């Protein structure tokens, strides 16, 4: 992917992170688990949709289109048909195939633009309370228990409260 | 703002079963995911279950849990609700909701206008006293009504 | 089933274009068959090109006028367009293969037909040669057809060969409709979207 | 399941407060919204995430949670709030759910040829056998019907 | 947006900095202010102009194209030319609507990535000599008076310079 | 480009590489030289190569297309059919074009992505163990032999090994 996330160093996926496209696994004391990123899903999902709609909206249904009949003396005419008929459905089927190969990159990019950004976040956020170990993970300095956990999810971590509290 | 329109009202049998419809304006996709709500004459609301918007996946409550389902066309900007092995006890107004954002949740900012299901023993006959589905009435052991 | 008696059918493929935005039409007499023909022969004129359970039978539509005891009067009747639709409107004209069967059928000598209205003028000479058989008959019958717009009158004026009109045609226009050719079947199904190959059920762009 | 009070009631001009009482598992855990049901309408939303108002909603209405309770405020009580008032929150309780309160009800101050017979007996104007419940006529005067097969 | 920064860490604009595009806003003992990145703004304008140019020049002028008539024995041509001229109609909307709305997702995420590209340059620069403080902002350990912060704003600041005079 | 690397903060090319488009310079006691970088090379070739095979396949061959002959009592089907002809080729000339303008502006952010990629890695690796100096160079805070160089191109820098090691 373009933002070096997706197959880049965060190295797969979450088979057990089923709310949500980005988000989190954190460990601790307490226990394990998985949640997703409400916001940035949500932000995500509203694009995706409105991808998908604006594919929709711009081909506008076809109508009704008849063939015609031609005379054996009228061959230019009915060729000529048989050219505008032809065509008219390579182009569309021109539009219609790159269109999805486009818009099929930009989406991936896009996915993997939204993690890239999750995770600088949270970097922002902990900044040197936590080392940063590859593959996405920080390992914190300071006993980080759920409701540590829970505001870095919130985007809301105290930085000053726990540079004190170091191990 | 956004319309739910849900489907026609339904009068049905026992153990019968019946699917509902609610078409979303704009869209066709929706960003938002939404849920089913009913309410029995003098009644609170039951939520039912909801859909989520890409994902797909759906939530039930444990009441109707096993006999409801719930899906989505979304290309017809359309979610369908159906409920099976219907009891008498299922005669309500039925709702669709939809939610704030893309998780369902106790938020349903915006309603339809709802849709009736009833579900009696009875079937359609002529009035003579003892006639069906209304056209103040009472309504014997029969479910037939009796009006004067 | 199309032109059982022989023939060139004129501008054809125009007629065809024509009803593709046809929903439906009124169909009436515009000649009632008794009413409008007094002194002319008219239950003479079946064929057997055109058979009908081994009797012989004739278009349903158009009737086939021939000699009345050695006379056929020169004929000279019109019809105004009082119905609000345009009407669409058919007749033919018949060439006999042998000089003698011109005065067998029509009793004149050399015969001519008009047609008129203001979309159309034109004036035929019957041409009487061998030509092939094809059903029997050496004969050719030419079709024609003219819409007749709101409140025009349509003229026919001959001594003979014209294959007169019984009933025509009041069109109500409906663009999104046409003709198809296909060899599936019908059903008692009810569709919102329909090509040759059957009916499509969905809510996908392509 | 939330509690709340069934029924409750005041004069125009004061303030009422609707009380919501559930459990550890589903108010003392989630966020909490209140509903408004108009006769013949559908539930309309007053109050999301504990004590914020959807645009459209007046500044008399108000909500908060404390603990295991949430409290619905109305005031200014005018003759139009006279409605159902329901809680709903995300319970965790067997299958998580949406779950509504009970509700709270606020109030501002020939045939005997067929081998068959039946008895009429209607009732009106006030203020094996089947029964009307009082209905309301235009009058405004309770109206009902009974009947003996 | 696809870098994180407009509408990101950067969590606004400025409608004081009016001399372009992107730039500085300065705080010192003498003063503060704000002042336009000319070679940044510069490059853009290029790549902009040079995109608007670029449609311009894709669609050719249309010169005189009337229509043309037929009687009421032609209408299967008639139908046909009508065909013809609303295909290509259908078909030059379909094109124009759909660059416009491609470029205009690559023209907002190109400023996107203008702004990260100059706010990593100055990170580079000022090294550890300075304390980023999220929202794009650098807070001085040494006084960085108004030569100080031109030297910045120009690429030449000095971190040996600096290094030992940090406060 | 949309990634800062390429004629960004890596100034600029290498005439000196010839194996592949992107990978290391070193330089240590031993000797110095360049050395591609097989793997992200090959991916790039990889999409590439695919990016041209996918231009070449959305353009099925023109087959036998002649034109047409027309009397002086026939100009209207004649200008028709000039029309015609003209508009399809306006319409696949537009394709044409504009296809590989956005096409090439995507190859060459997508280069730009891929060294940016490289880098990060190599620095993921490092880590604190050398001096980021800018210009996309590392200078090592320990000895480096030719053991270690190549250690670092292959993805398996120990980073403990010569954390103890520094100068
Ligand atoms: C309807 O169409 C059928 C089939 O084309 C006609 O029947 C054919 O007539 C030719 C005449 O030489 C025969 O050789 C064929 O054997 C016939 N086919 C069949 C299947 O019978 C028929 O004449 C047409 N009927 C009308 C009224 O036009
Ligand atoms: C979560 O963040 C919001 C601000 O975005 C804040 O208002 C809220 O209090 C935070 N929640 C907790 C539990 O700190
Ligand atoms: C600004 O930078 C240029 C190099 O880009 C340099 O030549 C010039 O001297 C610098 N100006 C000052 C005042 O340092
Ligand atoms: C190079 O890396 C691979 C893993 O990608 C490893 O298996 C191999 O042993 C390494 N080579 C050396 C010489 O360390
Ligand atoms: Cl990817
Ligand atoms: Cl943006
Ligand atoms: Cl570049």
């Amino acid at each position: 992917g373009l933002f070096g996330a997706i197959a880049g160093f965060i190295e797969g996926g979450w088979t057990g992170m089923i709310d949500g496209w980005y988000g989190y696994h954190h460990q601790n004391e307490q226990g394990s688990g998985y949640a997703a990123d409400l916001k940035s899903t949500q932000n995500a999902i509203d694009g995706i949709t409105n991808k998908v709609n604006s594919v929709i909206e711009k081909m506008n249904t076809q109508f009704t289109a008849v063939g015609k009949e031609f005379s054996h003396l009228e061959r230019r005419i009915e060729n000529l048909n048989k050219k505008v008929d032809d065509g008219f459905i390579d182009i569309w089927t021109y539009n219609a195939e790159l269109l999805v190969l486009l818009e099929n990159e930009r989406t991936l990019d896009y996915h993997d633009s939204n993690v890239k950004t999750l995770y600088e976040k949270v970097r922002s956020q902990l900044k040197n309370n936590a080392k940063e170990i590859g593959n996405g993970c920080f390992e914190f300095y300071h006993k980080c228990d759920d409701t540590c956990m829970e505001s870095v999810k919130n985007g809301t971590y105290d930085y000053p409260k726990y540079s004190e509290e170091a191990k | 703002e956004v319309q739910l329109v849900e489907s026609g009202a339904e009068v049905k049998k026992p153990g019968s079963s019946v699917k509902v419809s609610c078409k979303a304006s704009g869209g066709p996709f929706r960003s938002y995911a939404i849920s089913w709500v009913r309410q029995a004459p003098g009644q609170g609301p039951e939520w039912m279950g909801g859909i989520i918007p890409i994902f797909g996946t759906t939530k039930y409550a444990p009441k109707f849990q096993g006999r409801v389902t719930i899906t989505a066309d979304d290309f017809a900007g359309t979610v369908y609700m159906e409920l099976s092995s219907l009891r008498s006890e299922d005669t309500a107004m039925y709702y669709c909701a939809k939610h704030m954002g893309y998780q369902v949740r106790e938020t349903m900012d915006v309603w339809g206008k709802g849709t009736t299901v009833t579900v009696s023993s009875a079937s359609t006959k002529g009035p003579s006293k003892d006639y069906f589905p209304e056209p103040p009435a009472v309504l014997q052991s029969s479910g037939l009504y009796s009006l004067s | 089933n199309g032109t059982c008696y022989p023939g060139d059918f004129i501008n054809y493929e125009e007629l065809r274009e024509q009803l593709s935005s046809v929903s439906s039409f009124e169909k009436f007499e515009i000649f009632p068959k008794t009413s409008s023909w007094p002194n002319h022969e008219t239950n003479k004129g079946v064929t057997a090109a055109c058979p009908h359970a081994g009797t012989n039978s004739f278009y349903k539509n158009l009737i086939w006028l021939v000699k009345k005891e050695n006379s056929y009067p020169k004929i000279n009747i019109s019809y105004t367009n009082n119905r609000g639709k345009e009407v669409l409107v058919l007749w033919a004209i018949h060439h006999p293969p042998t000089s003698t069967d011109q005065q067998s059928l029509y009793q004149n000598a050399n015969s001519y037909v008009f047609v008129g209205s203001s979309r159309y003028s034109r004036k035929f000479e019957p041409e009487i040669a061998t030509r092939p058989k094809v059903r029997g008959q050496a004969g050719r019958m030419n079709y024609y057809w003219t819409l007749v717009e709101p409140g025009d009158k349509i003229t026919f004026e001959a001594t003979g060969n014209l294959v007169v009109p019984r009933y025509a045609f009041a069109l109500k226009r409906n663009s999104g409709s046409g003709i198809i050719i296909s060899e599936t079947p019908v059903h008692d199904c009810d569709t919102t979207c329909q090509t040759p190959n059957g009916a499509i059920n969905t809510s996908l762009p392509f | 399941v939330l509690t709340q009070p069934p029924s409750v009631s005041a004069a125009p001009g004061q303030k009422v407060t609707i009380s919501c009482s559930g459990s550890s598992s589903n108010i003392g855990n989630d966020y909490v919204s209140w509903y408004q049901q108009l006769p013949g309408t559908a539930p309309k939303l007053l109050i999301y995430d504990n004590n914020k108002r959807p645009s459209g909603i007046p500044d008399r209405f108000s909500g908060s949670k404390s603990g295991t309770s949430a409290t619905l405020g109305i005031t200014g009580l005018q003759t139009g709030d006279e409605a159902n008032y329901y809680c709903a929150t995300w319970d965790r309780r067997p299958t998580a759910y949406v779950v509504f309160g009970g509700g709270t009800k606020l109030t501002v101050l020939e045939e005997l040829q067929a081998n068959k017979a039946t008895l009429v007996c209607l009732i009106s104007d006030f203020y094996g056998v089947e029964t009307t419940t009082p209905s309301k006529q235009s009058n405004n005067k309770y109206a009902a019907s009974s009947y003996l097969s």
